């Protein structure tokens, strides 16, 4: 049961990792797409 | 003139006016027969209506009491309108706004740190990527 | 009324707050009421919000405590003026009926009658919609200010 | 991590490692800043070797800069967020509207922003800012 | 008393997995779309 | 008539350099392809 314990803290670190990194790149993913498409929005009315 | 006047003032009191439009001429006369007023107060005129002094305000006053509920309501209407369309407008502005605060507190966070003078030192020597980039960016501008 | 909307309530309440805690003046509590579809006109605005004055509307803030019986009280309303109002209003007010109805006219009548508005509200209202005749469709406006 | 941001890094860093081991010693960055000018006191050598858990390795600096990297983004999108935040679209804001603006967007902002940025920026002598380069300053385009 | 803080520890880490894998999808989802709306955008820009 | 000089005793004492033969020998050798086409499309596109 130790070693099933520290093979749980295990797999729940990697999993945490695992969603962090996940929702960081989300994160970044959607503020940059929001961003983007705006930006675009903007400069094709200005062109318009 | 009569039709300008009719569709203009009709609104005191079109009870019982018949929709389909006769006359002009004597559509006119059949309203202002149901607004009682004075025939010596205007001039039934053939083509166009004359009045006399200061009735046009009695009127116009008599219009605009009628007014004000569409007034108010298609006031308070488009006020909140505006106001959802210039609230996601802000909202998105925030988004856009947290983004760069996000990056401006990175950057105080950063601007100081000791390494950050020596590793800016030595970018500007390594351009092979950005020579690359350059090339093929100066290709498509020269191209448009 | 439900905590079913009362998340995003909370989010657009603290989203336009000043000083980020719960607190955001009259005037803009009032703006964030007609941005969540809720617009009424300012007077039963004030008569709700304990009939104020003006400074007290620019200088004393709310809670988002009584913003929910603020908003319950508005939803009693439960109904405002109706299109075929708007639309019929639009279509007499026009002097020849032409499917459409001047500019001038419109803005002078709006900034000058009943609750009074600045010249650039109505102004970027009408903006985009502009044409030589001077004359707008009112139904294409007014169909959008309802549904938006 | 980002591929052009990693690949620059370690193109830097081989390119400083003046010994190819991998590890970072004060010979490299006290010879680069020699011959760049004045010799960097031993001092901050030593405090520039304190984060890593001894020789600056690869992945050691690989990791340092990315905690104190990670959550940043390009010019691009600052720039994007940037051009709907002006209707002229030119890039050429003004500083104080900056100031007005920083105090209380979203969360609240205090003076000390506000005087550094003005004292680092290419303002103008009335209050405009262009962004168009000093973006790309803060994404190292110039400085 | 540890057999019961790990079976906390794993039913925790099973619920958060759970809820960061949920809302990475619908973050990867909200970022497809908001691509192919900027797509869309900027096809119909051209057309105008 | 004073920089002509610096240019024409540079390229003297270089071409009997053996490391300066050494450099234009290594530039043609591998490595004029890429930077030189670069350079070189440049030029003809500013020109036209």
């Amino acid at each position: 049961q130790v070693e099933e314990m520290k093979t749980q803290l295990e797999e729940l670190e990697d999993e945490l990792q695992a969603a962090e990194d996940a929702k960081l790149r989300l994160e970044v993913n959607m503020q940059a797409m929001k961003s983007q498409f705006e930006r675009d929005l903007q400069a094709r009315d200005e062109q318009n | 003139v009569f039709q300008e006047f009719r569709q203009r003032y009709e609104i005191l009191a079109a009870n019982a006016i018949p929709k389909g439009f006769m006359d002009g001429k004597q559509a006119c006369i059949l309203m202002i027969k149901a607004l009682e007023l004075d025939p010596n107060l205007y001039r039934i005129g053939q083509s166009k209506i004359f009045f006399r002094t200061g009735v046009l305000a009695h009127l116009e006053e008599e219009r605009d009491l009628k007014i004000t509920d569409v007034i108010i309501a298609f006031q308070a209407q488009c006020r909140g309108y505006l106001a959802r369309k210039a609230f996601a407008k802000r909202q998105q502005q925030l988004t856009a706004m947290k983004v760069i605060q996000r990056n401006c507190a990175a950057y105080l966070k950063l601007r100081n740190w000791q390494w950050w003078r020596l590793f800016t030192k030595v970018k500007p020597l390594l351009q092979v990527t950005r020579q690359e980039e350059e090339m093929q960016a100066k290709d498509e501008e020269l191209q448009r | 009324f439900s905590e079913e909307q009362t998340a995003e309530f909370k989010e657009a309440f603290q989203l336009f707050d000043r000083t980020g805690d719960g607190k955001i003046l009259y005037s803009q509590c009032g703006d964030v009421m007609r941005a969540l579809g809720q617009n009424p006109t300012n007077a039963e605005v004030m008569k709700v919000l304990g009939n104020p004055k003006s400074d007290e509307m620019n200088l004393k803030t709310l809670n988002f405590e009584q913003f929910l019986p603020m908003m319950q009280t508005i939803a009693k309303n439960k109904d405002q003026g109706c299109f075929e109002d708007y639309v019929e209003g639009l279509r007499v007010f026009d002097k020849e009926g032409n499917g459409t109805v001047m500019g001038a006219e419109i803005r002078h009548v709006l900034v000058t009658l009943g609750e009074k508005m600045t010249e650039e509200e109505v102004e970027q209202l009408v903006a985009g919609h502009e044409d030589s005749n001077g004359c707008i469709n009112y139904e294409e406006l007014v169909r959008m200010v309802l549904s938006g | 991590f980002d591929q052009s941001q990693i690949q620059e890094f370690k193109e830097a860093f081989n390119m400083i490692d003046q010994n190819r081991d991998g590890f970072i010693d004060k010979e490299d960055l006290h010879d680069m800043l020699a011959s760049m000018g004045k010799n960097p006191t031993d001092e901050y050598l030593e405090g520039m070797m304190s984060e890593a858990p001894g020789p600056i390795n690869f992945t050691m600096f690989l990791t340092m800069f990315g905690e104190k990297l990670n959550g940043t983004d390009p010019e691009d999108v600052i720039r994007n967020a940037f051009a709907c935040f002006d209707e002229e679209a030119s890039g050429f804001i003004h500083e104080d509207h900056l100031r007005e603006l920083l105090t209380t967007m979203g969360d609240r902002f205090t003076d000390e922003e506000v005087d550094e940025m003005y004292r680092e920026a290419p303002i103008d002598k009335k209050g405009n800012f262009n962004y168009v380069e000093f973006t790309r300053i803060l994404k190292h385009g110039a400085k």
